[PDB]
């Protein structure tokens, strides 16, 4: 239903997702410290994630539920 | 007992002695304290808080239909724990929510006879033909082909 | 049967299901973290050159808004679960208010101790 | 913070905060000016005696109703009423609380437009708003369609609704109400030889009425037996002695609501008002409206009505259709507990004709989307 | 996976998956807004009920088909229409299941068109697939020759067939259906004193026509059977009491299918197009086709019809000919059953006309091969 807007909203919402930082203005020390930093970061994200799935999979069975038990008015 | 105490528990101790304070205020007194039956009655007459019908058939079940003409200390902690407000207030709507989802194991939006009675058994309590059928006939209020949302979201209320 | 033995029979098993759903709850939290543990690969830093460490981690911040993409992705999903679910409820909200219009409020409040004013 | 709930009423002033389950302060609706000359000096005696006090020095006091049938004759008397019941009855300073009035269907414009500039210009409350009466009866029983018969004192009208949808072409306003009873009531008292004339008089036949009259379940039976035996006259005692026997005036009051002929009237009675209301709806609706006949205001209190009205338009109605009428024990608060839910809740918060709205347009803000 | 087997139709959309037996989905294609104001505040009141929701709050509601005759006259309604069907009476995402959508012969282009387009921008589909309704139920039926006459509820439509060889220049379309039907009974029962005006009440004279009209075996007889005796009364209930008596108004009705002109048409019969549609086939093919004429669609459930028209038939054609008149029970579902037994066919797999297809060829890829 318009996907233009919602391609527009994803584009402003990916740019606040956005991370650009140096990646040539670290020491091997520092930038290891930063690769397990994003490690760490993305390791969040796969833990977020999860959570979603499983409180869309609780979402659509309580969706399952709730229709069957308005189809059961009549 | 568990259940027994855990009422025992709901008035407690100092409830406990509140409460006898009242049994010695409308008890006979200037007796031996042989206790009578009669008390029963007479606290519903002192409280204002008169217990239900319910509770004096409940103690007609349990005391007085062999004449006794008196009341054990346990059945009248039992008639007095039947009068107080111990409720539950049958859980809440997001607890029937779950406990009833975890039950429709199926998935079919109600709950099955078959699925009332694993879920029984699941809890160790002896399920046979009194339970069930008479369950089909108390349990299950609509028996329309199943048990149905509405039948046991209603069906538990106000109950532990 | 009597009733307060079949009330009992019925919070023994709602006990007994509140149980399972809580030793079900802490199964699916240390399955969902094992898994969590799983999908994120180990990584050894050690001994690794300016050029090869960098390229990794572009590619991990790569990665990062791949998944940066696919959650934005499912949480419209789930924005959209939301949205049926209230839907889903207004409607049963207005079923059951076909006769329950007067539920919400609150009475008795303080015009009950207010007699021998006059 | 919280609102006010008013209901002006024709009779008896029903106020007091949102939320709870009776209105604070309940009195008639009467001002009293003095009519003697008065000796005594230094007695404080006050120029005008209003509401609940007025009904203790009324053996020299001239009572006249600020409002006629639903709409307000006298604009003084009426802000005189409602600057008591803010300050007095309630003690709350009204610039710190919104208001939810109540109006019949069908009145004047000038009177709901009046009402709402008073309010705003010279109690100055922050909001306010108007609703009709028999809306928030339906509120009151919990259900959301039916057809509410709201037989005030002032004015009887029937406005049926649907799934929330109101039918603005079934309204049926009739103008008979408890007023035109206590009339012939006193009209009616003069054929044993009790006379009440005195405007304080009338209060004292009011009190007949609500005290001995009932509604017959068949009329000329009960015609015939009140002739025959003596099994009816229940006696009542005045304000000063003299019993009085009330024999077939009992029932003969109230039966002029279901023959408006006795007063003169042209019109149908309540019985029929009703079923003409419902046949106007769609043909679709009418079962749900036989269903769900709801009774409310505080003529409909007397004893032995919800059984004559279910006979008679059971003789109206086809034979299939079942009939029920609602009659709730809270009858005569039901529309001020209706008011109380609908401030109450929380989709309606944004509903409030606001004081700048006012100040933009004017008091034609009323008639406007803000309703 | 799955395909979707979709049938507009006029009247009631059947839907459901591919490979049943019948349609998970029956529901009256009509959208409803309110017509009233609305009092309730938070009753939760929509803007449009559509479907089966709408045959139940009809009383307040202002029904209004989305499809006149075949084609679709109102695109936004039908977008409501079959969004509904795909989210709430099958709960199935339309990204992952292609779509076989049903239309009747000799349509307007743009119509079909403007559907492929919105099945494949909107919705959003993989691949979706046209089909004539007639087709379908003669797959329904197991054959493969035959006439098959397909009088639905918007238009009547008769395609002759052999040997899986269609002739497209036999077809005889003709737009009296069971809509002119309805509103013809609407119109001859004013006779006796029963006003039905509203659009809801529309639907209680269909469920009118289909409890109780049937069609007469000779015409004149019961005419004059009807106005003798009065056997043939039968009464019927409406939905608020007050019974019906309708005396011959039963078989007046439907009748209007062999005599068009009772509503001004000039067109001849349902019995005499069909021949018509036969003799302009080939002289050696014409005795399969009397031999096998098939009915579907709703309209042909009168009780009497298959042999009203094998009478009829008879009486025109050739003597010598044997003439049968296929009538299965299922007539209702037979379009429905045919899409679903060809969507279910390995060979159909790679007619579909394919997401990538369209991208390339715009819309107008339904008229090339791709049909
Ligand atoms: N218990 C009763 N029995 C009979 N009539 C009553 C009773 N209570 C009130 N009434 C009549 O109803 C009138 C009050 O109606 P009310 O509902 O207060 O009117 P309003 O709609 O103006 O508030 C009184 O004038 C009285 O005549
Ligand atoms: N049992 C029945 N008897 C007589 N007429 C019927 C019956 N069922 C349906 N009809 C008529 O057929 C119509 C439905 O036809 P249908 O085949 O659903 O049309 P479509 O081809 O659009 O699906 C209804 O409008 C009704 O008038
Ligand atoms: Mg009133
Ligand atoms: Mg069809």
């Amino acid at each position: 239903g318009k996907r233009q807007t919602e391609r527009e909203k994803k584009k402003k919402i990916l740019a606040e997702r956005r991370k650009a930082l140096a990646i040539d203005h670290l020491n091997e020390d520092q930038l290891r410290e930063k690769a397990k930093e994003l490690w760490q970061s993305i390791h969040n994200l796969e833990a977020e994630k999860f959570d979603l799935q499983e409180k869309f999979k609780q979402q659509k069975y309580e969706i399952n539920v709730l229709r069957n038990r308005i189809n059961d008015n009549q | 007992d568990d259940i027994y105490k855990a009422a025992v528990e709901q008035l407690t101790e100092e409830q406990k002695n509140e409460f006898k304070a009242a049994f010695d205020i409308f008890v006979l007194g200037a007796e031996d304290g042989c206790i009578s039956t009669k008390e029963l009655g007479k606290v519903m007459r002192m409280l204002g808080q008169n217990p239900t019908p319910e509770e004096l058939q409940e103690m007609i079940d349990e005391v007085d239909e062999d004449g006794s003409g008196t009341v054990d200390f346990d059945e009248f902690l039992v008639m007095m724990v039947r009068c107080m407000k111990d409720d539950s207030k049958g859980k809440s709507e997001e607890e029937l929510s779950d406990l009833f989802r975890m039950f429709d194991k199926n998935a079919d939006g109600y709950i099955d006879l078959d699925e009332l009675k694993m879920m029984l058994q699941a809890t160790g309590e002896t399920i046979t033909e009194d339970d069930i059928e008479e369950l089909m006939k108390d349990g299950d209020k609509n028996n329309d082909g199943r048990i149905d949302y509405d039948e046991f979201l209603e069906f538990m209320k106000g109950v532990e | 049967i009597s009733a307060s033995r079949k009330l009992q029979l019925k919070t023994l098993m709602l006990q007994i299901a509140k149980q399972e759903m809580e030793r079900e709850a802490e199964e699916r939290r240390g399955e969902k973290g094992r898994v969590l543990r799983t999908r994120c690969q180990p990584l050894e830093l050690d001994g690794l050159g300016f050029e090869e460490l960098q390229d990794l981690c572009r590619q991990l911040h790569a990665r990062v808004d791949k998944v940066d993409e696919e959650r934005y992705d499912v949480e419209a999903k789930v924005t959209k679960n939301i949205t049926e679910i209230a839907d889903l409820t207004q409607k049963i909200y207005d079923l059951r208010g076909k006769f329950k219009r007067p539920t919400l409020r609150r009475v008795r409040i303080s015009a009950d101790a207010m007699m021998q004013a006059l | 913070t919280t609102a006010l709930v008013c209901d002006n009423g024709s009779g008896l002033v029903k106020a007091g905060f949102a939320g709870d389950d009776a209105p604070r302060a309940v009195f008639p609706s009467i001002v009293g000016r003095p009519r003697h000359q008065g000796v005594m000096v230094g007695m404080g005696q006050k120029d005008s005696y209003v509401g609940d006090e007025a009904q203790s020095k009324r053996g020299i006091l001239t009572l006249k109703y600020p409002i006629e049938h639903g709409i307000i004759t006298n604009w003084d008397d009426m802000e005189k009423i409602w600057h008591h019941t803010f300050y007095n009855e309630l003690r709350v300073a009204p610039e710190e609380h919104p208001t939810l009035l109540t109006e019949a269907p069908l009145n004047p414009k000038a009177n709901r437009e009046k009402m709402t500039q008073i309010m705003f210009e010279t109690f100055n409350v922050p909001a306010m708003y108007v609703a009709i009466q028999a809306v928030l009866s339906l509120y009151a029983s919990g259900r959301t369609t039916g057809i509410v018969l709201d037989s005030g004192d002032g004015v009887t009208h029937n406005v049926p609704i649907y799934e929330g949808y109101a039918l603005p072409h079934a309204i049926m306003r009739l103008d008979l109400a408890g007023r035109d009873l206590t009339d012939y009531l006193m009209k009616i008292l003069t054929e044993r030889g009790y006379s009440f004339v005195t405007t304080a008089e009338r209060e004292i036949v009011r009190d007949i009425k609500e005290k001995l009259c009932y509604v017959a379940l068949d009329f000329e039976n009960e015609m015939a037996t009140a002739a025959s035996s003596s099994s009816l006259e229940k006696s009542y005692e005045l304000p000063d002695g003299q019993v009085i026997t009330i024999g077939n005036e009992r029932f003969r009051c109230p039966e002029t609501l279901f023959q408006p002929s006795f007063i003169g009237m042209e019109s149908a009675g309540i019985h029929e008002t009703t079923y003409n209301s419902i046949m106007k709806c769609d043909i679709d609706i009418r079962k749900d409206l036989y269903a769900n006949n709801v009774l409310s205001g505080g003529t409909t209190m007397y004893p032995g009505i919800a059984d004559r009205m279910q006979k008679e338009i059971t003789a109206l109605a086809p034979s299939t259709m079942k009939i029920k009428i609602i009659a709730p024990p809270e009858r005569k608060y039901s529309v001020w507990i209706g008011g109380s839910i609908l401030a109450s809740l929380s989709t309606f918060q944004q509903m409030w004709i606001s004081k700048q709205e006012y100040d933009e347009a004017g008091p034609s803000i009323v008639h406007r989307k803000c309703f």
